[PDB]
RNA sequence: AGGUG
DNA sequence: CGATCACCTCGAT
């Protein structure tokens, strides 16, 4: 459900990264480590924070209203 | 809890400041005590921690799937290629001196489970209130605003610690108590009660 | 094609089942001290073999990682928490009308996963989040 | 049963328990709303008059307030609703049923009640936050955790039912238990670990934290004491600034093995005047045990006094770990290449020896002992061979941990872990048993189909070869599985049957009490015992002690 | 078995010897048997020793039994406790069970015994034998709702 | 008060018994043919390697609440590398003329055998051992 | 994501318990203990689909 | 030799030793008459019934029979003065303090004894783990233990499941 | 819930002034102040730099309750000395320091080319 | 200059990595400390939600819009609310956002921190303006819409530090490491075979000089030169938060300095 | 009837902690209730705390009926009873 | 939702134990703590 | 019933 | 004629 602004562990904001990391893993096909990377995710918690974020809200809103 | 039969409530809430820390400035979310880790014999617990710090840091899922090859030397070997010493150990920092630990911690990702029973949905304070009907006694349950039972186990306690009065309040003053009349000569509750 | 057979308690009684296609059934004539000690071939007479010896467990245990290395008793304790544990646990939750539904603001995909959580839609509709955690002595609290 | 034995009560309260190394012993971590709900009626008297009319002012609401004021003829004044809720001139005679304050005597308590420590009379505390707090030394009589264990409080209501609390009931007086005639409290988990790290002869803090652990212990003298080093550095060992929490007075003295009064090993214990001459400081010293420093204190400087002893070891140990540090890791479980190769063919010669008996058994040379079957004997031999080679397997592996080794440091201190941890978790798991007996032929002459008929090996039967670092296979996972939920099984059975017992034992005893006479009687006055317990002396005064007349050669009895 | 017998020096020895372990017990023709200790002779059946030695006998072997499953478990019980219960199921002069078939059928206080087992029956044959309640009962004072004569309320207090 | 011992001991063995920074040392006097000394030393802030030849000595001098040296114009009664303070816990003889005094620096422990011991060598919280080179 | 297999009477949602009985017509042989006079015993539970 | 029994002789004498700061190496300024006397008179004081008639006289003798044995091991002339090289000050102190413990260690008339025992009994009942045994292993070792067996005996079970007869 | 306002870690209450000078009762010339809403930010840093100064005889802090922001600072000083003007001296040193510290970062933030 | 000393060793528009030398760890850390915690900034600290037909719930958007960063420079220029005599909000002490987004489009329409506008009286200073450093320039996706869906609001920003709030912080992780050769001995080694071969060289050894094998231990040393890395959300820039950091230690130690001169 | 004298008494000469509790209860529940205080106070509030310098300087006034088990009874004022504990 | 929708009851020798015959077809772990621990099954 | 310890 | 204590929650008639 939704992208998290900033990471929970250390604050970076993260919720600005998710289209960007969706481009680099279908438009440029690299894997998700480098495409981390260059979004400039060079720590772990950061790392988990878009890298383990399931967006429901695309299921959500085909739900007719 | 973890997925490996570790419940645990939240003893306090420390900020960011507090916290113990990593050279690279990574700080815990959860802090989990070494104790409950060698009678519990919960080893898949610390290989899942390995296997989600290589797993976050290469950009890969963990195959924690149980009868396959994947061994812990497997992991330590892809940990150390990441720079990190391999067996999840990391050198932390304490929060309020920046003081170096003596002791390195096991550090790293692990997935935890956010369970029902919260303290607010269970916390109960009864001081006088609701009485059943029949039995003159408080109510039950939370959600009419019970009171707490005080069984014969507990009045058990009491008596061996031979506090005979305090035993006598828990069933007179507070929950029961009445006055009724009795007549000298048959002993039973014959007397018609026509005070004023 | 008659591939893969329906097997009961009953007909199991009277068959020899491999374990693994590969290390149960290729032949015989510098090993891995890490990993674990399997027997071997030995009764070679099979009529059948196991699909996946994960398959013996169920949705709760299936949702472990390596319960393989785990004490017996704590994989049947975590199998009764996670039905207490929260996540996202149907898409039209915002539609239904559901005396009590607890519902995880950013649930999250674990970071280490089962074969068998693909077909437990799991990572579809995760029941936790991946916690940086630190095993520590602190303030004793 | 329900009604007159037992029943549900007013000035109630509970919640969920949480741990306060912050907190004192004898002490309870309110919470605020709590104690805004929970009342004490307190009569109006000069001494009083001042503070209550004050709280009267300060209603239900703020904390230290009231809610109720009970006047003569009988009526209730409600501070929450009431036109003349501020107005309110009290009067002597008057009732205030003022909230529940800082160090008020409450009756805590845990469910199952099968103790009279399981119901214990603590100071108040009012904090913020849900949960109730307590010390961890008073987990132990309670038998409580914080995997979400809820407690139960209860208020006295008269003056001398708070001090029937306060007298009888008090967390400081229940310390030496009459049960084991032992305390029934002692030093543990984080405390116990870090208290024998901080206790090592290589152990040296510095002025700096020496300072900070000084001012920790609340009845500090103020006395910096000399550094047992003035080399290159001032330098004071951990012993040293522990022996301050100790108080004066206190002689103890042990003997463990290679004990010496040079004590080699650092083991035994010598404690003279309140400074720990040697010893490192583990379980047997601040445990629960017969002769520890807490049996020790309680006797000679009182319960109030060894009360203080815990929260003082407590804030020095909690501090000095803090700033130490200790964790568990994966490495912990991991023993040597050439130690696992030892291991293995432990495990492989047991192979042989189960192999070679069975070999025999089939060849009718095989003869069983008068009393057992052929199929018993060779049964109880290859389980004793099994039993061997985990015990063989587990103890390489103890032997190869380092003093570095997180879990044995545990083991060490008595915190937690014994020598099966260690074996199974890094050696071998072993053989698994139902009913008392190697893993059965559910299917015909087969314990699992993946089997041939008639297969009487380790392997077949239930024995788990590998440890869990290395990881159960199919086989063995189950056979675990099968051993693990007959444990399940009783764990459940036992209490319901255990329970029972209780309650029967309780309602056969009930009456049973010593009378003016040093005699033992029931309800009727029938005599149990003529003097109790044979010496008349009360279980918890009493202490193991040697009889020297009785041992020894005539010899020595001589000299 | 390993035995604790004194050596002619004085000191204690560490002595072993043959013993014989039964399955079954006929404890009266055993013991009359040419060739062993009869002061000596065992068993776990406590009715046994009763029967045969004594309730004195029976007394010692009934503790012997308690204390060894506490012992067996690991754990240690204050010898005052246990020496009180099988006291208790003593005293009586036979083998009185923890049970309603037991102490529940005792000379004890109609209402005191009617809290434990067979609860209504125990106050019907209370009211046709005519029952007179003692009321120096813990139960009872507690259904009462009195002081009970337990330590507090174990004495009178005068000015 | 002033000093109650002094000597020159040769180091025969020096062992760490699973210790990193303390060291137990073995030495015997360089003229009395039966005095000896077992000791425990913080090696990481004085080593002392197998046949050292060092200089003991017992003292009781240079009580209150402890003030940090102060190089100031305070003048400790050290011309020495080690200094530690002790406590005295058992006097045992060990039979006719010889006798042994045990002192324990904080848990580091010292035993010293001989006979000439005497009356210096009291039940005294107080105790300072100071060695050089 | 919702896979089915439940009820919905009167709005709730019911699940029916999967009932775990013994199979009948089955024959069994039994051992009995030593106060009884009959030493084993064969039985069928017999009944029709 | 190890009992349980109140007054640990033993720490009283280590507090005399620190208290009244005993030297080794002096000789002390008691008299064998002062020793033997003076344990023969602590004893005469140790009470626990008063009652000044012949039963209760004797089964106050009794209470303090093991005790007694204790006190005299413990405070014999040559042990007064090789083991613990005492004073006459710091002995007269031992006496009074022992007299002062024993009385303080005697049971309290109203102890509520009978529920005390039940539940000290009870609460280690519930802590049993394995129905079965450690004796599991071996063959001739199957004797019915733990809960079953505490069943047992309270319910006064008249067929066992384990009935024994160990034969010396 | 129970759960206190956020702010009460930084903001003094009704009748909470920030510090509170209390004279020892068991050492002379021994003082305890104690610091009102302030954590180990200004405790460690306090208690190290009183270390610093020759004439202070013992400094040590402690967070009694981590519920609680108040920390409590013990310091004696030699005969002669106030512990008020040590805490002041030691107040004026850290200032002088990160004075310094600033100016220092500033020239060299002003030297760098991103 | 005079005491503690700053070595640059990389700087950008997020980061810098400098070397402390001639500086005490209490002063280190405590420094570390206010600078995550205790310097003041500008975020959301209300929402006035007028209309919701979105797939999330109104406190979780109002969360979320807590979390977005904010311009912060001229943060000094503007009173702490509680301070201010205003009845509630003003111009002196708060920020006023506005987030009026429709799904207009077929198409999944995505709400970002550019779509914020600010309503209040801003007076030349530098604050409220939302951080955006992404690329496409449209920072942080606060919603998605589908196509009847509306999300009408009102923000209030609110000046205040990390210490009550997270959302306040102009934190992320700063990097702090000091002695990477453990000469000080300041922490024991987990092993199994070799500590040197199992723990891997920080990039800060670099920067100092071994143990030099034989040597011995130099018991008197103390914790100087300490290398550090603080990163920046975006609200106030990197030298702004070294140099505010600086700046409020400062601050809190005078406070003490004249609560003394009061008593 | 019954009684027993002064001189004849095999009862402890020392208090109980049943006894003192229930004393101490008794002399609080008084001082609480505005009754006349027999000691000094020393800027005193609380009712135990007063009822426990007023046993320590034994002055309460109460008198403990020590019941045996025939029903006979002993009975030992405050005054005389030893509170040593 | 999964796990209630493969659940086993079994009402009133030894039922509460894993059988062997369990293999692959009930779940070893997946069973409740007492009450009716294996007596309520998982497939 | 469904669960919490 | 028995058959663990306490605690929560639901929806039933
Ligand atoms: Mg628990
Ligand atoms: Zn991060
Ligand atoms: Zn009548
Ligand atoms: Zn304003």
């Amino acid at each position: 459900m939704i992208v998290p602004v900033r990471c929970f562990s250390c604050g970076k904001v993260v919720g600005d990264k998710w289209e960007s990391y969706l481009n680099l893993l279908q438009e440029d096909e690299l894997d998700e480590g480098t495409a981390l990377s260059r979004l400039g995710l060079k720590r772990y918690c950061c790392r988990r924070m878009i890298l383990t974020h399931v967006d429901l809200i695309e299921k959500f809103l085909r739900y007719n209203p | 809890a973890s997925r490996h039969g570790q419940k645990g409530t939240i003893g306090i809430t420390y900020r960011r400041e507090d916290m113990p820390f990593t050279a690279e400035g990574i700080v815990p979310d959860l802090i989990i005590n070494p104790h409950a880790i060698p009678s519990r014999m919960t080893v898949a617990h610390l290989i899942e921690c390995l296997l989600s710090k290589v797993a976050a840091l290469s950009g890969n899922e963990g195959d924690a799937s149980p009868f396959t090859d994947i061994t812990v030397e497997g992991i330590s070997k892809l940990l150390r290629e990441h720079g990190y010493q391999s067996r999840g150990f990391e050198v932390m920092y304490n929060g309020h001196t920046g003081k170096k630990l003596m002791a390195q911690i096991f550090f790293g990702p692990t997935y935890y489970q956010r369970l029902r029973h919260m303290v607010d949905d269970k916390i109960h304070a009864r001081a006088r209130g609701p009485m059943q009907v029949l039995t003159r006694q408080p109510v039950e349950g939370r959600s009419r605003d019970g009171g707490l039972r005080f069984g014969e186990m507990e009045r058990d306690c009491m008596i061996a610690h031979g506090a005979a009065s305090f035993l006598k309040e828990r069933l007179m003053e507070a929950s029961d108590a009445f006055r009724v009349h009795i007549c000298g000569i048959c002993g039973l509750m014959t007397v018609i009660a026509k005070l004023n | 094609e008659g591939l893969v057979e329906y097997i009961d308690a009953e007909e199991e009684e009277s068959i020899l089942i491999a374990m693994q296609p590969e290390d149960l059934e290729p032949a015989e004539a510098d090993v891995d001290p890490a990993k674990r000690i399997r027997v071997s071939h030995h009764a070679t007479t099979f009529t059948h073999c196991e699909i996946h010896p994960s398959m013996i467990l169920g949705v709760a245990a299936s949702i472990i990682p390596f319960p393989d290395h785990n004490q017996s008793p704590r994989n049947t304790y975590q199998s009764a928490m996670g039905k207490q544990a929260m996540g996202v646990f149907l898409t039209n939750y915002n539609v239904r009308m559901d005396t009590m539904a607890n519902i995880l603001y950013y649930p999250q995909k674990p970071l280490g996963t089962t074969r068998a959580m693909e077909y437990l839609k799991f990572r579809e509709l995760p029941a936790g989040q991946n916690a940086i955690v630190a095993i520590a002595c602190y303030s004793g609290y | 049963r329900g009604n007159l034995m037992g029943k549900r009560v007013d000035f109630s309260a509970r919640t969920v328990i949480s741990g306060d190394p912050n907190l004192e012993l004898d002490q309870v971590g309110v919470p605020k709303s709590i104690a805004k709900t929970l009342t004490y009626p307190e009569v109006v008297t000069p001494y009083n008059i001042d503070r209550l009319t004050q709280l009267v002012r300060n209603g239900p609401n703020e904390h230290p307030g009231a809610k109720y004021v009970i006047r003569d003829s009988g009526d209730r004044i409600d501070l929450r609703y009431s036109k003349r809720a501020g107005d309110i001139q009290l009067q002597y005679g008057w009732k205030v049923e003022r909230h529940i304050m800082d160090n008020d005597p409450v009756l805590f308590n845990r469910q199952p009640s099968l103790h009279k420590m399981s119901m214990m009379a603590h100071r108040v505390k009012v904090i913020p936050y849900s949960t109730f707090r307590l010390n961890l030394s008073v987990t132990s009589p309670y038998n409580a955790d914080f995997d979400g264990d809820e407690m139960n409080l209860h208020v006295p209501q008269s003056e001398e039912t708070r001090a029937e609390l306060s007298q009888l009931c008090a967390v400081p007086l229940q310390i030496v238990s009459p049960q084991s005639n032992k305390p029934c409290m002692g030093i543990v988990q984080d405390t116990l670990c870090g208290i024998r790290k901080l206790t090592l002869r290589d152990t040296f803090i510095e002025l700096d934290q020496v300072l900070n652990m000084l001012y920790w212990v609340p009845d500090w003298d103020g006395v910096i004491p000399t550094p047992a080093i003035i080399k290159p550095k001032p330098l004071w060992s951990g012993k040293q600034i522990l022996s301050v929490a100790i108080p004066n007075g206190i002689h103890l003295q042990r003997f463990d093995e290679g004990t010496t009064l040079l004590s080699p090993k650092d083991n035994g214990m010598l404690i003279i005047d309140g400074q720990i001459i040697f010893g490192v400081v583990e379980k047997k010293t601040v445990g629960s045990s017969n002769g520890g420093l807490i049996h020790v204190v309680t006797r000679e400087k009182g319960p109030q006094v060894c009360a203080k002893l815990f929260g003082n070891i407590q804030k020095v140990v909690n501090f000095w770990l803090l700033h130490n540090g200790f964790s568990t890791g994966i490495g912990d479980t991991i023993a040597d290449g050439p130690t696992m190769r030892e291991i293995t063919e432990t495990i492989a010669e047991a192979k042989k020896k189960v192999l070679d008996v069975t070999k025999e058994a089939q060849a009718n040379l095989l003869t069983a002992k008068h009393g057992m079957t052929l199929r018993e004997s060779f049964e109880d031999n290859v389980v004793r061979f099994l039993n061997e080679a985990r015990d063989k397997a587990g103890r390489l592996a103890e032997v190869n941990l380092k003093d570095l080794n997180n879990v044995k440091q545990m083991v060490m201190a008595g915190s937690k872990g014994s020598f099966i941890n260690i074996a199974q978790m890094s050696a071998c798991v072993g053989q698994q048993s139902v009913e008392g007996k190697r893993i059965a032929f559910g299917f015909v002459d087969r314990t699992l189909p993946h089997f041939s008929k008639d297969d009487y090996s380790p392997e077949s039967k239930g024995f788990v070869e590998n440890s869990y670092l290395r990881g159960l296979t199919p086989q063995e996972f189950f056979f675990h599985a099968m051993g693990g939920r007959e444990g399940l099984i009783d764990t459940a059975v036992k209490t319901a049957e255990t329970g029972y017992i209780q309650r029967r034992l309780v309602k056969a005893l009930e009456d049973i009490m010593v009378h003016y006479d040093n005699t033992t009687r029931n309800s009727l006055g029938n005599v149990i015992q003529f003097i109790y317990g044979e010496d008349g002396m009360d279980a918890a005064h009493i202490e193991k002690q040697s009889l020297d007349t009785i041992g020894g050669s005539d010899a020595a009895f001589e000299k | 078995y390993d035995r604790k017998v004194p050596s002619p020096t004085g000191e204690y020895v560490k002595e072993p010897e043959w013993v014989l372990e039964t399955d079954g017990v006929n404890l009266s023709e055993v013991m009359t048997v040419p060739g062993i200790d009869p002061t000596r002779i065992y068993t776990n059946s406590f009715i046994d020793i009763m029967e045969v030695l004594g309730i004195e006998a029976g007394r010692a072997a009934l503790y012997k039994e308690v204390y060894n499953v506490i012992a067996s478990d690991g754990s240690y019980v204050n010898y005052r406790h246990m020496a009180l219960l099988v006291d208790v199921m003593t005293t009586q002069g036979g083998l009185t069970s923890v049970t309603r078939h037991g102490f529940n059928r005792s000379n004890t206080g109609a209402l005191m015994r009617c809290s434990f087992e067979e609860t209504v029956e125990i106050l019907f044959e209370a009211g046709a034998s005519a029952e007179l309640d003692d009321c120096r009962g813990v139960s009872e004072n507690v259904i009462l709702g009195q002081m009970a004569p337990i330590g507090t309320g174990a004495f009178d207090v005068m000015i | 008060s002033n000093t109650l011992f002094d000597d020159i001991f040769q180091v025969s063995e020096v062992d760490p018994g699973r210790y990193n920074k303390v060291c137990r040392i073995e030495a015997a006097s360089t003229t009395q043919d039966q005095c000896k000394l077992t000791l425990d030393i913080n090696v990481e802030l004085f080593p002392v390697a197998a046949q050292d030849s060092l200089t003991v000595t017992i003292a009781s001098s240079l009580t209150r609440s402890w003030r940090p040296p102060q190089a100031g114009d305070r003048s400790l009664a050290d011309d020495y590398d080690y200094v530690m303070y002790g406590t005295a816990y058992k006097f045992e003889e060990v039979s006719k003329d010889l006798i042994a005094v045990y002192y324990s620096f904080g848990g580091l422990l010292m035993r010293l055998e001989g006979n000439y011991r005497n009356l210096n060598n009291l039940k005294q919280e107080n105790a300072y051992l100071l060695i050089r080179r | 994501f919702d896979m089915g297999g439940y009820f919905i009477i009167n709005g709730s949602e019911k699940v029916l318990i999967a009932q775990e009985r013994s199979a009948g017509n089955i024959v069994q042989v039994f051992k009995k203990a030593a106060p009884s006079p009959i030493s084993h015993v064969a039985e069928i539970r017999s009944a029709l689909e | 030799a190890n009992w349980p029994l109140p007054v640990n002789i033993r720490r009283i004498i280590q507090n005399a030793q620190q208290t009244f700061h005993i030297d080794h190496t002096k000789p002390s300024d008691l008299t064998i008459k002062d020793i033997v006397l003076g344990v023969k008179d602590l004893q005469e004081n140790l009470l626990v019934l008063r009652g000044k008639n012949e039963i209760i006289q004797n089964a106050q003798r009794d209470a303090v029979t093991l005790f007694c044995c204790l006190l005299r091991s413990r405070l014999a002339t040559r042990r007064v003065l090789q083991e613990y090289r005492l004073t006459k000050q710091a002995f007269d102190w031992v006496l009074s303090n022992i007299e002062a413990q024993f009385l303080r260690s005697v049971v309290h008339p109203g102890e509520m004894v009978g529920v005390l025992a039940a539940q000290s009994i009870g609460e280690p009942a519930t802590q049993m783990t394995l129905n079965t045994f450690h004796f599991a292993g071996v063959a001739s070792k199957k004797v019915t233990s733990g809960v079953p067996r505490l069943k047992e005996i309270l319910n006064v079970a008249k067929n066992m499941k384990t009935p024994s007869l160990t034969v010396y | 819930m129970n759960a206190p306002d956020r702010f009460e870690l930084f903001l003094l209450g009704e009748g909470e002034s920030k510090l509170k000078i209390d004279p020892d009762t068991k050492a002379p010339n021994a003082v305890v102040i104690t610091f009102e809403k302030e954590d180990h930010t200004l405790g460690n840093l306090i208690r190290a730099e009183l270390l610093n100064d020759r004439k202070v005889l013992f400094a040590a802090y402690k967070v009694e309750h981590p519920f609680f922001a108040r920390f409590k600072l013990r310091i004696q000083t030699t005969e002669g000395y106030d512990p008020k003007d040590a805490l002041k001296n030691a107040c004026n040193s850290i200032i002088n320091k990160l004075g310094a510290l600033k100016t220092n970062f500033e020239t060299e933030w002003n030297l760098q080319t991103l | 200059e005079e005491g503690p000393q700053v070595k640059i060793r990389e700087a950008s528009k997020d980061n810098v990595d400098f070397i402390l030398s001639n500086v005490d760890l209490a002063m280190a850390n405590s420094l570390r400390r206010v600078m995550i915690a205790e310097i003041p900034t500008l975020a959301i600290d209300s929402v006035e939600v007028e209309t919701n037909t979105t797939v999330l719930a109104d406190e979780f958007i109002a969360h979320r819009l807590g979390l977005i960063p904010l311009q912060s420079m001229d943060i000094e220029q503007l009173e702490y609310s509680r301070d201010c005599f205003c009845e509630d909000h003003c111009d002196k002490c708060s920020v006023v956002l506005t987030l009026q987004a429709f799904g207009e489009s077929e198409s999944t329409t995505n709400v970002y921190s550019k779509d914020l506008v600010i309503v209040s009286n801003l007076m030349g200073r530098n604050i409220g303006h939302p951080i955006i450093q992404d690329k496409e320039g449209n920072g942080v996706l606060i919603c998605k819409l589908r196509k009847g869906q509306e999300l009408k609001l009102t923000c209030v920003a609110k000046k205040g530090i990390a210490k009550e709030h997270a959302k306040w912080g102009p934190a992320a992780a700063i990097e702090f490491e000091y002695d990477p050769w453990n000469k000080l001995k300041h922490t024991d080694y987990w092993y199994e075979q070799d500590s040197a071969k199992e723990w891997p060289q920080s990039k800060n050894c670099e920067y100092e000089d071994p143990p030099n094998e034989g040597d011995p231990f130099d018991y008197k040393a103390q914790a100087d030169t300490f290398y550090m890395n603080v990163e920046s959300v975006g609200s106030i820039p990197v030298d702004q938060v070294v140099v505010r950091g600086i700046d409020t230690l400062q601050k809190k130690v005078a406070s003490i300095l004249l609560a003394l001169t009061q008593m | 009837e019954k009684a027993i004298p002064k001189d004849q008494r095999a009862t402890t000469p020392y208090m109980t902690k049943y006894e003192r509790a229930r004393i101490l209860g008794t002399r609080a529940l008084q001082i609480s209730m505005n009754a006349p205080v027999f000691v000094d106070l020393e800027g005193e509030t609380d009712p135990l705390r007063i009822a426990m310098k007023e046993l320590a300087e034994k002055k309460i006034p109460l008198v403990i009926r020590r019941y045996l088990p025939d029903g006979s009874f002993e009975d030992w004022s405050v005054e005389e009873l030893i509170v040593d504990l | 939702t999964l796990s209630h929708l493969r659940r086993t009851n079994t009402p009133i020798a030894k039922p509460r134990q894993l059988h062997n015959t369990h293999w692959g077809l009930v779940c070893p772990a997946e069973t409740p703590e007492g009450q009716a621990c294996g007596l309520v099954k998982n497939l």
